[PDB]
DNA sequence: ACAGTCCCTGTTCGGGCGCCA
DNA sequence: GCATGGCGCCCGAACAGGGACTGTG
């Protein structure tokens, strides 16, 4: 009784991977290192030499409710060089549906793949080192055997079982949408919160038949409500009295603002500064200056014209930082034409640790996609690399990466995605 | 004897055969050396002679070795190595005193010929082969083609270090509480046994290295407590780095300069306080190796003040797991920065320095954040985790910061100490204008193919002001705009402009900077005493904007 | 109303040196 | 006319990207 392969053909002119590792903490490395003799006991890896030129990073994290160790592959890369075999031979379709949904939990199915052995010769590809504490030894270098998690080709292979697996519970339940996106299944129904839990209890169960495996949590809600997500737009401040100062930061906004909606006019406001005055200097707004804005603060209520989604492009996150622990966020695929616009609060059982609430919205941001694009978005994060680069694992909590791109660009049009419209009580 | 350990298989790059580079002129004196070695790795079987049909070649020599009372056959495998399958590295980092934990014994052995005893792939041996000249030069010498791991190629670094690693496994895992560092042959051993107990294990290991081809000379510390490891002095309760000798001479070339910088960086590790900023500028800019660089004033001064330091020696002290480090920075110089990490407040673990001026304007908040972030990487590098930090900047002076600066930002776990100089930002813009002060409208603008420019402020009380400029860019002028205003400004101002890039930069409360201009736009706002610069779209048309403008873009815009 | 160009700044990559092997 | 791998530092050139003029349509 033989288990086949499927060969992933790599894409002409492609080289793999070769990215250098990074440091890990005495935790991180020593928790890796057991995955990894485990890992290398049940076959799903071997030890590797210096002959293969191959390599990807690797670390661990520590989930919610959850206190075992999750070994993470940053195939991010390799993700990339194998885009044709994952988004076209074999690629896993995004159902419309629990974009409506009202409720989608989020299942850690990952663990199957490790079940179908991987190619032989894309194999080389997956190599990866693990680096020493101090540096007592060289790095040891493994490779996978068997669907790694982490990598997009692997949910591509086992779309043909998993369907099978699916086939009974999907019919049971004609009603709930699953999507399986990378290392994880996104299950969402209309039932009511315990009904809907339940449903999942039983698909854990259903996936149990079937040998599938589910990490269960110390259960010290959770699962996302796609119906609380609302785009929220720019609102233009609304005062009792104006000052110069004023008119001109309103123009700011509205000038801005021109460039998404047409429709905005400066026109009229624009004659209320019409001559070098103070800024302190109060200003009373005209019959027709009053008119204009309220004009204008119409349009702001009805979006964009031209926002149909493209899967032909790349999709585009930009996170603003409002300070107070409040965060805004746009994500579009051409300039000025956003698909979508919310914001971020605080931290729940948690602190105020600026990165760190960066890497919650980060995470957040992306699953919204997936749930609706069933893509993952290129983040513009602000923050400087380093910065980054050195605490964001250390707070990471999914099994998928971004592809980000740092940037930096103040407040220069004075705040505008915030809160502004508040007059006297 | 060669080792029984699996060859690890080789391969060229595609399309791409054997290296075929003639044999260079060699010392006399030295083929002997070559001729002698030869001799011996031949009947060790390391190499062999081969025939005629071989059309490869690669040009060898001989070097000193670190008694010169010996020497060390190399190749210039140069071209064959470029015409070599790419190899992954697995050496990560070097290891380091202050991260090693104290053990009752200690032992550090060393591989003789240690490449030279692990067997080469078979097919790829064709490649490495090379011709050794006669002592005379009458004809042909003899041809030879390695049969073991090869210096000078890019392999043999990697596959022996791949296959020492190999070859301790076993060891490693009967063991487990034996340390063994190792880099590349050198072995440091070190345990919690009594001395002879510890012996015993020693023997067990050089036996069997033994077994597996690794031989093991009687040039290993044994029974020392200045043991020599990695460059440094491993004394049973302290370390230090190795002797270091700065060089001294009259007139310095810009390699000389190099030698000295790379000599004291090395020395930042435990000698606090040194800094090599102005040496380092003498080799600004293309140079070159033999050029005679002239010591300027503060060079010759800082290698002095940096002199006097590497008088005293210091000492390292070890790594104790059973309490959390602490690391504390000071501001050195403008722009630099050290810092020491210690366990106890006088027994520091390690020090070093960070100088490295990132960006145009910044300020000491910023690079101040930086050091954190480069310390704390480097902690975890060594000892895995990230150290508390004692920082000389006020609780106070950063919560304003990071809660106004608009990029995400965090400093770890981390502690005020009033140790001056202090960081602090010197000035903050204001939030809302300022009530009874100039409002000054500014704005600038110039000809990209003139370089002629014009930088002019209007203000409410009718004051006025523009300015000529010989060649300069669309966006200075903005600045020098804001300059200007700022001079003829009072102690309280508005001024708002149209230029983001110039808004950008003051924005971020600079302290510092390459251009000349803003740190007298700098120095202009300490000054102050409470500014308030604002933005407003440039040709819209808006209050004082407008006129600015009209002025300032006189004759640089009017007709073509 | 959309390329073509310029200024300015940031990131990467290569050279040299130090140190280890 | 003298090699390899690794890390560190410093320097500057090369390449990238983003806002703002400029010219032609
Ligand atoms: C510094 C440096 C290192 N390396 C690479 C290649 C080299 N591996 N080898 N072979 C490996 C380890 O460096 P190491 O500094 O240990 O040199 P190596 O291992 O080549 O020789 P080693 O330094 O260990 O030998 P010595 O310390 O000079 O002498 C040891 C003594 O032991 C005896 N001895 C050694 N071998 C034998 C034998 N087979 N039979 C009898 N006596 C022996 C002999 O009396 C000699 O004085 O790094 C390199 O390519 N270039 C370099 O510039
Ligand atoms: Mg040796
Ligand atoms: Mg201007």
């Amino acid at each position: 009784s033989p288990i086949e392969t499927v060969p992933v053909k790599l894409k002409p002119g492609m080289d793999g991977p070769k990215v250098k590792q990074w440091p890990l903490t005495e935790e991180k490395i020593k928790a890796l290192v057991e995955i990894c003799t485990e890992m290398e006991k049940e076959g799903k890896i071997s030890k590797i030499g210096p002959e293969n030129p191959y390599n990807t990073p690797v670390f661990a994290i520590k989930k919610k409710d959850s206190t075992k160790w999750r070994k993470l592959v940053d195939f991010r890369e390799l993700n990339k060089r194998t885009q044709d075999f994952w988004e076209v031979q074999l690629g896993i379709p995004h159902p419309a549906g629990l974009k409506k949904k009202k409720s989608v939990t989020v299942l850690d199915v990952g663990d199957a793949y490790f079940s179908v052995p991987l190619d032989e010769d894309f194999r080389k590809y997956t190599a990866f080192t693990i680096p020493s504490i101090n540096n007592e030894t060289p790095g040891i270098r493994y490779q996978y055997n068997v669907l790694p998690q982490g990598w997009k080709g692997s949910p591509a292979i086992f779309q043909s079982s998993m369907t099978k697996i699916l086939e009974p519970f999907k019919k049971q339940n004609p009603d709930i949408v699953i999507y399986q996106y990378m290392d994880d299944l996104y299950v969402g129904s209309d039932l009511e919160i315990g009904q809907h839990r339940t449903k999942i209890e039983e698909l854990r169960q259903h996936l149990l038949r079937w040998g599938l495996t589910t990490p269960d949590k110390k259960h010290q809600g959770y699962e996302l409500h796609p119906d609380k997500w609302t785009v929220q737009p720019i609102v233009l401040p609304e005062k009792d009295s104006w000052t110069v100062n004023d008119i001109q930061k309103l123009v700011g906004k509205l000038n801005w603002a021109s460039q998404i909606y047409p429709g905005i006019k400066v026109r009229q406001l624009s004659k209320l500064l019409r001559g070098t005055k103070a800024l302190t200097e109060v200003i009373p707004l005209t019959e027709e200056a009053e008119l204009e804005l309220a004009e204008n603060r119409e349009i702001l209520k009805e979006p964009v014209h031209g926002v149909y989604y493209d899967p032909s492009k790349d999709l585009i996150a930009e996170i603003q930082k409002q300070g107070q622990g409040q965060w805004t966020y746009q994500i579009y695929q051409e300039p000025f034409k956003n698909l979508k616009t919310g914001k971020y609060a605080r931290m729940r059982g948690a602190h105020t640790n600026d990165v760190k609430q960066l890497t919650e919205a980060v995470q957040k941001i992306t699953t919204e996609s997936i749930v609706i694009w069933g893509k993952t978005p290129k983040f513009k994060l602000p923050i400087q690399k380093e910065t980054w680069e050195t605490w964001w694992t250390e707070y990471w909590q999914a099994t998928w990466i971004p592809e980000w791109e740092f940037v930096n660009t103040p407040p220069l049009v004075k705040l505008w995605y915030q809160g502004g419209h508040h007059h006297h009580h | 004897p060669i080792s029984p350990i699996e060859t690890v298989p080789v391969k060229l790059k595609p399309g791409m055969d054997g290296p075929k580079v003639k044999q260079w002129p060699l010392t006399e004196e030295k083929i002997k050396a070559l001729v002698e070695i030869c001799t011996e790795l031949e009947k060790e079987g390391k190499i062999s002679k081969i025939g005629p049909e071989n059309p490869y070649n690669t040009p060898v020599f001989a070097i000193k070795k670190k008694n010169s009372t010996r020497w060390r056959k190399l190749v210039d495998f140069r071209e064959l190595n470029k015409r070599t399958q790419d190899f992954w590295e697995v050496q990560l980092g070097i290891p380091h005193p202050a991260g090693l934990k104290k053990k009752k014994s200690v032992t550090v052995l060393d591989v003789g010929d240690a490449y030279f005893s692990v067997p080469l792939d078979e097919d790829f041996r064709k490649y490495t082969a090379f011709t050794i000249p006669s002592i005379n030069n009458e004809t042909p010498g003899i041809r030879y083609q390695y049969n073991v791991l090869p210096q000078g190629w890019k392999g043999s670094p990697a596959i022996f270090q791949s296959s020492m690693t190999k070859i301790l496994e076993p060891f490693k895992k009967q063991n487990p509480d034996i340390v063994i560092y190792q880099y590349m042959d050198d072995l440091y051993v070190g345990s919690d046994l009594e001395i002879g107990q510890h012996r015993t294990k020693i023997e067990e290991l050089r036996q069997h290295l033994l077994r597996w081809g690794l031989y093991t000379p009687d040039q290993k510390h044994q029974k020392e407590p200045p043991f020599l490891w990695m460059g440094y002095e491993l004394h049973p309760d302290k370390w230090t780095v190795q002797p270091i000798v700065l060089p001294e001479k009259d007139s310095w070339t810009v390699n000389d300069i190099c030698k000295l910088v790379g000599k004291l960086n090395w020395a930042s590790q435990i000698y606090p306080g040194i800094k090599v900023r102005q040496l380092s500028k003498l080799l600004r800019g293309t140079k070159a190796l033999t050029e005679v660089i002239p010591l300027t004033e503060e060079a010759e001064l800082e290698l002095a003040e940096n002199r006097e330091i590497l008088k005293e020696p210091v000492h390292g002290v070890y790594y104790d797991p059973s309490k959390d480090l602490i690391a504390e920075i000071q501001k050195q110089g403008q722009g630099q920065w050290t810092y020491q990490i210690y366990q106890e407040p006088f027994k520091n673990l390690k020090t070093g320095k960070y100088a490295r001026m990132r960006g145009a304007h910044t300020n000491d908040v910023k690079q101040l954040t930086e050091a954190v972030q480069k310390i704390t990487t480097e902690s975890i590098v060594i000892w895995g985790k990230t150290p508390k930090f004692k920082l000389p900047i006020q609780k106070e002076t950063w919560e304003t910061w990071w809660t106004e600066y608009w990029q995400a930002t965090w400093i770890p776990e981390w502690e005020f100490v009033n140790t001056p100089p202090l960081v602090k930002l010197w000035y903050q813009l204001e939030k809302e204008p300022i009530v009874g002060a100039e409002t000054f409208y500014v704005d600038g603008a110039a000809n990209r193919e003139t370089k002629l420019g014009k930088a002019g402020y209007v203000t409410n009380k009718g004051r006025q002001k523009v300015v000529p400029l010989t060649n300069t860019t669309n966006q200075k002028t903005e600045l020098q705009a804001i300059y200007l205003a700022l001079q003829d400004s009072g102690l309280e101002v508005n001024i708002v402009t149209d230029s983001q890039y110039a808004l950008g930069i003051i924005q971020a409360q600079p302290d510092k900077s390459e251009s000349e201009l803003v740190n007298q736009i700098i120095e202009q706002l300490i000054k102050k005493e409470k500014v308030y610069l604002a933005w407003v779209p440039a040709h819209k048309g808006i209050g004082g904007n407008e006129q600015v403008d009209k002025l300032v873009s006189a004759g640089i815009r009017k007709v073509l």
